[PDB]
């Protein structure tokens, strides 16, 4: 359609809109409210449009979500006998699971140190007063822990560019043509990722307002290694780079969490963890099976034309990019996060119907 | 727009296993003579190790990252047996999938990535035990999990035993993922004797699909060898289509009762389980039982329905309206409500089996004759007659307008009693 096209957005998952909470047992309008320190006990405090009351539910591969204030983006932290608010740092104490009992009516529930076992939900001592929010074990036919949605406001995310197909090798036109320093670039995935995961000069709380959403956007493109004109039978040396520099690992660890490993699958840190299935996913890209990282190797390997005549051979390495992006489009991260694999070459040559270099022998420069 | 399910190359490929440091070429075979090696006795059940008649083995992924190792000419998993050999020892030995703790495994790489010499181990009991050759690199024997693990950088004598790479391969046997498409307007009628679009002639639009491992799907048509081999991954598609409720001619200044039913019956939903161990909760979000538990996550992501949570099962649902014709002419009335169909699929497009659940929540209704010569149908009176559970206990407040092909939205509407308070 155009409007039916929307008909998955007319109900909407939990993450698309900010959300103000209320018992539903109590009588006078009290609110879920946040303090404004970033540290703090939560409680229920008398209803106001204040964003210490509104709250955005983050959701994560398992289905559980992280609650976060729209005051400052400190989220719902499991403690003792209380529930405070504090920083999120990927914390497993930072967890909750909703439960519907009901179409409009649900619980929130933490997990312990142990699986199916203990699960305790969040229920105030009072509904007169302002109360701390306590557990119970007490779950089954309690209507004290259930709460409702007084207000639902939704949330307008940032338009996420359309997939494109895998990179095309590039034409050379000419003997004398070099051919372009990199391709076409790729969009091979992007997906989004919360506010709260992520390194910026924006504050929690303003990012929680105008950019509740940044996303990571995925590109491959093929990077110019080296270009000659090979005479008929010569055999000539090239060197070819291969993986990230220290650099560019550690802006990307420190930025969204996220490292290559020697596999060139992702390393997902504590914060970005629990979202590791639906990044890779919407990504196009793998989790790591090795706990060692990508390092920056240099390689030189022999190549040796067969043909009877010249030929012009420029040879390309794949190259994979992830870019930080704000909600209103802009690039946060100033260095490049890019990863070579010289496993997978591309050897652009004129004429076009010449054969392919012979590969010869491969050293490793300890330069 | 394609769609990409996104496995990893090692779950698309069975391959076979060899050790790293072997020197004659041994690696994991499905050998018929027995173990050569004096403190490693063999049986029926055991995995062996021999340079002859290897295996070929697929490794399903699951959500936590962790794979089942399966064989493709019986369709047997890898097992790790709870009995005892010497040194504290547990045998590897072939099993039907349970979908048990025992039978998941933990791949680790390790070595020399920079010079294509890696290579890559299994643990299990979070990473407290290795599976390892029993006592030899290079002669027939058994393969089992040891609790003694060593050092990877010298790699040990006795880590040597426990190194494997990636040999031969025979393809897994995957579908083509369908292209999604947009769904259509709700059905006008074209007289006043038309009665509609059934159901069986709607027009579908496929929103999703998911490749589901042959393992966790009942098909009783094949054996487990063809199954593996031919069928490795089914296709489950996710589509939407307007089913009908009913269709009617509603005279002049007239009030008439319609039953509407909606939902679905426990019969649909028990063959679901039985099936695929999927069925739909009351949120119209999917839940699993232990079988295909393990792979809840990817499913859903690739379906685009996502994780029910509740867990009340939904059921069939029975609604009294009552209408209201402010025309003064006879007119025909058509309703439709979204229907939310699956359908597994086999590799060579065979259908297997439909399942359709109703969605109550969102529907519309159309005319002839069509606006803007008639007006709009009236909502005036609304009662729930027949449902097992109270999961969704809430009318509409009447009268309510149905503004011919607008789709009515339950939730966004106002409800007795009231919602979002």
């Amino acid at each position: 359609m155009r409007n039916l096209d929307f008909i998955d957005s007319f109900i909407p998952t939990e993450g698309k809109y900010i959300r103000v909470m209320d018992f539903y047992n109590s009588e006078y309008p009290f609110c879920i409210h946040a303090p404004s320190a970033p540290n703090g006990d939560i409680m229920t405090e008398i209803c106001s449009r204040e964003n210490n009351q509104y709250f955005i539910f983050f959701p994560t591969d398992d289905g559980r979500v992280i609650i976060a204030n729209r005051h400052n983006g400190s989220v719902f932290t499991g403690e003792a006998t209380s529930v405070v608010s504090d920083i999120y740092t990927g914390s497993p104490l930072q967890f909750f699971r909703e439960v519907k009992r009901t179409m409009a009516t649900y619980y929130l529930a933490i997990q312990n140190p142990e699986s199916a076992t203990d699960v305790r939900a969040l229920e105030p001592h009072s509904h007169e007063l302002p109360s701390r929010l306590y557990y119970t074990n007490n779950i089954e036919n309690n209507s004290n822990i259930l709460i409702s949605n007084k207000e639902q406001i939704y949330l307008t995310l940032p338009s996420l560019p359309e997939n494109e197909q895998y990179p095309k090798t590039p034409v050379l036109s000419g003997i004398d043509d070099i051919g372009p320093n990199q391709s076409e670039k790729s969009i091979i995935g992007s997906t989004l990722i919360p506010c709260i995961m992520v390194s910026d000069f924006i504050s929690l709380g303003e990012r929680m307002k105008t950019t509740p959403y940044y996303y990571v956007k995925h590109t491959q493109y093929w990077q110019s290694m080296w270009s000659a004109l090979f005479p008929p039978g010569s055999k000539e040396t090239k060197t070819e780079k291969s993986g990230i520099t220290d650099t560019s690992q550690i802006s990307m660890t420190d930025g969204i969490n996220v490292s290559i490993g020697a596999d060139f699958g992702l390393r997902f840190g504590n914060k970005t963890f629990g979202i590791k299935g639906g990044f890779t996913y919407d990504t196009k890209t793998q989790i790591t099976n090795t706990s060692q990282l990508l390092i920056e190797t240099t390689y030189t390997r022999e190549y040796t034309n067969t043909e009877n005549f010249p030929v012009r051979y420029t040879g390309y390495v794949l190259a994979s990019e992830f870019t930080l992006h704000r909600s209103d489009g802009t690039q946060v991260n100033t260095i490049p996060w890019v990863a070579l694999n010289d496993n997978y070459t591309t050897i652009a040559r004129y004429p076009h119907f010449a054969s392919e270099p012979l590969l010869g022998n491969t050293k490793i420069i300890t330069d | 727009t394609s769609l990409n399910y996104n496995l990893p190359e090692i779950s698309k490929k069975f391959y076979n296993l060899k050790n790293k440091y072997s020197r004659n070429g041994y690696g994991l075979s499905k050998t018929e003579f027995p173990s050569s090696i004096e403190n490693c006795p063999s049986n029926e059940y055991s995995i062996m190790y021999d340079n002859k008649d290897p295996r070929f083995l697929i490794r399903f992924l699951l959500d936590d990252g962790r794979y089942i190792i399966a064989d493709r000419d019986d369709g047997e998993v890898f097992d790790e047996a709870p009995t005892y050999l010497d040194n504290n020892n547990h045998p590897i030995i072939s099993r039907h999938y349970t979908g048990e703790e025992r039978q998941k495994f933990e791949q680790v790489g390790s070595g020399d990535y920079i010079t294509g010499e890696q290579f890559f181990q299994f643990y299990t009991q979070n990473k407290t035990r290795v599976l390892s050759n029993c006592r030899a690199l290079d002669s027939r024997t058994i393969l089992l999990s040891t609790a003694k693990i060593f050092p990877i950088y010298p790699p040990a004598s006795e880590t040597q035993l426990t190194a494997f790479v990636n040999s031969s391969f025979y393809a897994a046997a995957i579908p083509q993922l369908p292209q999604t498409s947009l769904l259509e307007n709700i059905p006008e009628p074209t007289s006043l004797d038309d009665s509609g679009v059934l159901p069986k002639d709607a027009v579908r639009a496929v929103k999703g699909s998911a490749l589901l491992p042959c393992i966790i799907v009942h098909d009783p048509n094949l054996n487990n060898s063809d199954k593996m081999k031919f069928n490795t991954y089914y296709l489950l598609e996710y589509k939407e289509y307007w089913h009908q409720l009913w269709s009617q001619i509603i005279p002049a200044h007239q009030t008439v009762k319609i039953q509407e039913r909606t939902g679905i019956s426990e019969v649909v939903q028990n063959s679901m389980i039985e099936d695929l161990n999927m069925y739909i909760g009351a949120d119209f979000g999917m839940l699993f039982y232990f079988r295909s538990s393990g792979f809840k996550e990817q499913i859903t992501r690739g379906l685009n329905r996502p994780l029910s949570q509740t867990t009340t099962q939904l059921g069939e649902r029975v609604e009294e309206m009552e209408y209201y014709n402010s025309n003064d002419l006879d007119v025909r009335y058509v309703k439709y409500a979204l229907a939310r169909e699956f359908t597994l699929k086999r590799v060579n497009g065979e259908i297997v089996k439909n399942w359709v659940a109703v969605d109550y929540r969102l529907a519309g209704i159309q005319s002839y004759p069509n606006a803007p010569i008639t007006n709009p149908l009236t909502l005036t009176k609304h009662t729930i007659i027949r449902c097992e559970n109270s999961y969704d206990g809430h009318i509409f407040k009447t009268p309510l307008i149905f503004k011919n092909g607008e789709v009515i939205v339950k939730t966004n509407e106002e409800l007795i009693p009231k919602i979002n308070q």
